[PDB]
RNA sequence: GGUUUGGCACCUCGAUGUCGGCUCGUCGCAUCCUGGGGCUGAAGAAGGUCCCAAGGGUUGGGCUGUUCGCCCAUUAAAGCG
RNA sequence: CGUAACUAUAACGGUCCUAAGGUAGCGAAAUUCCUUGUCGGGUAAGUUCCGACCUGCACGAAAAGCGUAACGACCGGAGCG
RNA sequence: AAAAUGUAAAA
RNA sequence: CGCGGGGUGGAGCAGCCUGGUAGCUCGUCGGGCUCAUAACCCGAAGGUCGUCGGUUCAAAUCCGGCCCCCGCAACCA
């Protein structure tokens, strides 16, 4: 799936997601990239479905780059319950995402395949996204 | 019903197939007359006890005998010489 | 595909006539008929 | 004027003696049956060999009714009971023979075997 | 060692015994070859793909080739000839 | 969307009678028939899928308190709220 | 937990525990949750009813057990008129 | 004291 | 799911409370008694202690998260 294989607490709190994006707003691996212009909470399967989707499409081709990783616990309580009687039972595990955040990158594909690959992956995704190039990422 | 031999029977068998080949033919000639509906059949069918139990014997040619099991599918030839 | 939220271009014979306030796809071959409600 | 749960002395030898009118096959709700149309039933009790077994549900043309049938000429004709005349899926009769009279409203119904069969009709 | 035979693996060795033994040979060879190489030696014993994904075939001639199946002691026997 | 099971505990505990049926309806459309129509792997008759459209229709029994179901015999259909 | 000629099932056995491990007879019952159990029967159609089978959630011997002619403004299922 | 059973081919 | 009990050689049970190696009966194995099989007698080997982590110098044992087994509770409208 995609999770901490450890974790020195296992239910931790769920804070706002306020704009910027502090890291990865730089491609620096591959050659091409996807962005995230709205926050969210993605989900370890909303990943693992983009990147599946992606190879799906280029099949024995080139490397995908999952820039990201769902570290935060998701929390969710038993089917009709009250409140109350204590916190969930964690459900699954999420990866904040913020404006400006390389989700995902592919190298050693033709350009036009690229664009497809990515362009699917932004559809098994919550969020609107944004394709790049290589440019001004130049921080190296 | 596949059929299965083992050490001693196909051993005891191909000895049969190379020492005689009046009582082969007549060997593979119950297993068939067996294979389709085991117990009754041919050379004559009885239930054994003991040492053997869970074995079938058909007499065959009186000091000779064949033992086997049987088991939803799948026979299990056990012997091809000696009486009991 | 007579009709979806999605209409978008098939084959290389399929024009995105727009009539009626409405987003038609007219192709050579009717199964790429649609309108967009 | 037959409707379910009434109950049709069978007018013919298939071996039953008395049907239960389980439907009548008018309308897709039709409310009764008369001279002439046909119904789907249940044998509620028939006589030992025979064509028809008590439990089978057959299908006839009401042949008699105690509720008079209306002539188009102003007269009036009325049975002293309610028969019937099993028939066959293709609307033939089960039957090598008919008792009593019956209708001729049998006739451009439609069901001329019956009628010719018919010891007399009135 | 038990030794299997499917249905189409018995009716094949079963009629070696009207149409020249000399293919037989082979079987009884080709068996003992198999007791102690599961798929070494003999025939150059080799393995299998797609439809038979597991299973080791012997050469005996160069047409026909009896393709084994050991598994915890038990060789098993499909198809002396054509395939299944 | 607000028909289900729930969450919340806002009017109502100086009382808002709380299932099912019967009678009387009326409204919605996400249409069960019937009316128009586009594709179809539509030859034809018959179907499939989507679109338009409630004007009017939308049966009688067996079982169970049942709603619901299942079954019998029908039907153009035996629509869902 | 294991075991008999496919399968099944287990008269038999092994072991742990008890004060002792429910006998006869009844058994989806005024008791059976799953359940409208599954076969029959009755009906055109039967969640009820009657007869059976028993994996008896959760019968069982004097808070009696299983029956029983007669009796009943008792509760159930059927016909005929 | 007490101690069970029986290997299936009749010329 | 809410409570509490329990997964230890092939089977069925001890050991866990009192942390420092594992016991009991049946079975399995080798050998006798026998004409032979039981029974009987002699002597054997066999246990990752459900699992993934923890505390400790050392964990079957103590703390934890899941995983199946068993047993109770699921009431008033
Ligand atoms: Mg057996
Ligand atoms: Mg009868
Ligand atoms: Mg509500
Ligand atoms: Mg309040
Ligand atoms: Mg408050
Ligand atoms: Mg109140
Ligand atoms: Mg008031
Ligand atoms: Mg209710
Ligand atoms: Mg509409
Ligand atoms: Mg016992
Ligand atoms: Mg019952
Ligand atoms: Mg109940
Ligand atoms: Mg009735
Ligand atoms: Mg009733
Ligand atoms: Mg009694
Ligand atoms: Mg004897
Ligand atoms: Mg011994």
């Amino acid at each position: 799936m995609l999770m901490p294989r450890r974790m020195k607490y296992r239910k931790q709190q769920r804070g706002r997601l306020k704009g910027a994006t502090k890291g990865g707003d730089y491609v620096a691996f591959g050659d091409y990239g996807l962005v995230a212009l709205e926050p969210a909470w993605i989900t370890a399967q909303q990943i693992e479905a983009a990147r599946v989707a992606m190879v799906r499409h280029f099949r024995r081709g080139g490397k995908i780059f999952i820039r990201i990783f769902p570290d935060k616990p998701y929390t969710k309580k038993p089917l009709e319950v009250r409140m109350g009687k204590g916190k969930g039972n964690v459900e699954g595990y999420v990866a904040v995402v913020k404006p400006g955040r390389v989700m995902f990158e592919v190298a050693g594909v033709t350009e036009e395949q690229a664009m497809e690959a990515l362009r699917i992956a932004g559809h098994k995704l919550p969020i609107k996204t944004k394709i790049v190039r290589r440019d001004a990422y130049d921080e190296a | 019903m596949k059929l299965i031999w083992s050490e001693e029977s196909w051993d005891d068998y191909l000895y049969w197939q190379e020492t005689d080949k009046r009582i082969v033919k007549k060997i593979n000639e119950l297993i068939k007359d067996t294979r389709r509906t085991p117990f009754e059949g041919k050379g004559k069918p009885e239930p054994l006890k003991h040492n053997l139990s869970g074995f079938w014997s058909r007499r065959i040619t009186e000091e000779h005998r064949l033992v086997y099991a049987v088991t939803d599918d799948s026979l299990l030839i056990a012997a091809c010489r000696y009486h009991y | 595909m007579k009709v979806r939220a999605s209409v978008k271009r098939i084959c290389d014979k399929c024009k995105v006539i727009r009539r009626h306030g409405r987003v038609y796809v007219i192709c050579e071959n009717p199964k790429h008929k649609q309108r967009q409600g | 004027m037959i409707q379910p749960q009434t109950y049709l002395e069978v007018a013919d030898n298939t071996g039953a003696r008395k049907i239960m009118c389980i439907r009548v096959l008018k309308g897709s709700n039709a409310k009764y049956a008369t001279v002439g149309d046909v119904i789907v039933a249940s044998v509620k009790e028939a006589i030992p060999r025979g064509a028809v077994k008590e439990g089978d549900v057959v299908k006839a043309v009401v042949v008699r009714t105690k509720k008079e049938i209306k002539r188009p000429d102003g007269s009036a004709i009325r049975f002293d009971d309610n028969a019937a005349v099993i028939i066959n899926n293709q609307l033939e009769p089960r039957g090598t023979r008919v008792f009593g009279p019956v209708a001729r409203e049998l006739r451009e119904k439609g069901f001329m075997k019956i009628v010719s069969l018919a010891p007399e009709v009135l």
